[PDB]
Formats: C-alpha cells, sequence, structure tokens
C-alpha cells in the first residue's frame, strides 16, 4: 500500500529524529526501552483502527498521535 | 431591565476605551523561568526553562458575553459579567530557552488560548469589586522544530499549559484588573 507505505516511511523518520534528541538526555538503554514502547503503542492504534491499552504517562502520545495521524491522513 | 442595559453600556464603554488604549494588544508579559520535573513513561525530564519577548494579541476583541447578571438586595444592584473573545483566539508569542540533559535550544512558540474569559463584579449602591482571567479552557502549544509525538514536546506543552494557567494569568489579570477599575469606577 503506497499510502500506508508513505505514512510509515514519514513516520519512521520522525522517530529516528525523536531517538536522536532523547540520547542527549538519556541512557542509550533508557531510550532504547521507551522507543519500543512507543512503537508498540502505534502498533495497536493503527491496527484498532485498521479500547486500546496505553502506557501510563504515554496518555499524551495516545491523543497527540490520533491528531497526527487524522493530519496525515487528510493530507494524503 | 433598564438597570442591566446600562450596565451594559457603561461595561461597552469600558472595554471600547481600554481597547482604544495601548499596552492591551499587543500586551507585553514579563519574562519568565522555572526548573520543572514530569514523568514521561519510564523517562524522567528534569530541566529548566525560560520564557522571553512574550507577547499577547487579539485583546482588541474583548467582547460582552450576554447581559450583566443583575441582582438587586438592600438596595444595592449587584453585577456580575463576563468579558471575552469566543469566536477568535487570544495567540501568546514568545521565544523559549529550555535546558534537558546536553540539549540547550532556543525556539519561537506561538501558544493559542481557546475561550478566554474574564469574569468581573460590579456594585451600585459602580464599584468594581471582583475581576479574574478565568482558567483557560485550553491552550494549544506550537513550540518551533518540535514534533508533537516527541516526549520532549510532551513535557514541555505540559510545563507551559501549567505556566500559562499560572504566571500568565496572574499577569494579565494585573494589567487588566487596574484599568477596568479605572474605566468602570469613574
Ligand atoms: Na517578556
Amino acid at each position: 500500500s503506497p499510502k500506508e507505505e508513505k505514512f510509515k516511511k514519514k513516520l519512521e523518520e520522525e522517530l529516528k529524529k525523536i531517538r536522536e534528541r532523547l540520547l542527549m538526555v538519556f541512557d542509550e538503554e533508557r531510550v532504547e526501552e521507551y522507543m519500543k514502547i512507543m512503537k508498540e503503542v502505534i502498533e495497536k492504534i493503527l491496527e484498532n483502527r485498521k479500547k486500546v491499552e496505553i502506557p501510563p504517562g504515554m496518555e499524551w502520545f495516545y491523543e497527540n498521535f490520533l491528531r497526527y495521524y487524522d493530519y496525515e491522513e487528510e493530507k494524503l | 431591565d433598564k438597570i442591566t442595559e446600562e450596565i451594559n453600556k457603561a461595561i461597552d464603554d469600558a472595554i471600547a476605551a481600554i481597547e482604544q488604549s495601548e499596552t492591551i494588544d499587543p500586551m507585553k508579559v514579563p519574562d519568565h523561568a522555572d526548573k520543572f520535573e514530569r514523568h514521561v513513561g519510564i523517562l524522567d525530564f528534569k530541566g529548566e526553562l525560560a520564557m522571553r519577548n512574550i507577547e499577547a494579541r487579539g485583546l482588541k476583541q474583548m467582547k460582552r458575553q450576554g447581559d450583566a447578571n443583575v441582582k438587586g438586595e438592600e438596595g444595592i444592584v449587584k453585577a456580575h459579567l463576563l468579558i471575552g473573545v469566543h469566536d477568535d483566539i487570544v495567540s501568546m508569542e514568545y521565544d523559549l530557552a529550555y535546558k534537558l540533559g546536553d540539549l540547550h535550544p532556543t525556539t519561537h512558540v506561538i501558544s493559542d488560548i481557546q475561550d478566554f474569559v474574564v469574569a468581573l463584579s460590579l456594585e451600585i449602591p459602580i464599584t468594581m469589586t471582583s475581576f479574574e482571567v478565568r482558567q483557560f479552557a485550553n491552550v494549544v502549544n506550537h513550540i518551533g522544530g518540535l514534533s508533537i509525538l516527541d516526549p520532549i514536546f510532551g513535557v514541555l506543552s505540559d510545563v507551559l499549559t501549567a505556566i500559562f494557567q499560572d504566571t500568565v494569568r496572574k499577569e494579565m489579570t494585573k494589567v487588566l484588573a487596574p484599568a477596568f477599575k479605572r474605566e468602570l469606577e469613574k
């Protein structure tokens, strides 16, 4: 799916920049665990759209990702 | 009914006089610095920020919301009013410098306030007895160069929203309350 593919490509690039910036604040392993939890939440949200469990402290990310996906989808 | 209309007219005149004057739009807000801590999942953010060159625009659109709520007790008319900018938005722009770990950037921020509203109270034997900027219903923060998915955006936006509900609201009250007091009590 070229539309889904472009979305996933842009999302992976955003995640790469986020990972780089986090490596300036936290140790490598903490950043890796955080990125893994984030990708898990992204997967669940995308699969449900195609009640989602949300880890504590990530509710902000769930709301922001809904806003981000709706924005990119209306753009695509 | 007539008292209500007289109070509406006096309020509209106060609003117009305050808006015809400078300092209200754009309104300077004094610089503000703060330390902060948040927990985003497993991440523990501890850092500092500073807001400089803070300007609020949009208060030229202040408008009375509905009739003055008027009630008479013991020969004294009391009235409570709401004044806001609901159709339009009050925007705060400022330079934000933050330090988290080895990150110490400076970026520009636009923060949009939804449903900016002031609550005001009058007594007529006019004396103004109460004036407050109500807590902001929502503050939408745009921080230059940060994705909405970035945890650093999450932390910074949360700290900034708290700062707006505290410091920014107090500063805007400091500016607006004596202006309205002067205009209404004349
Ligand atoms: Na300032």
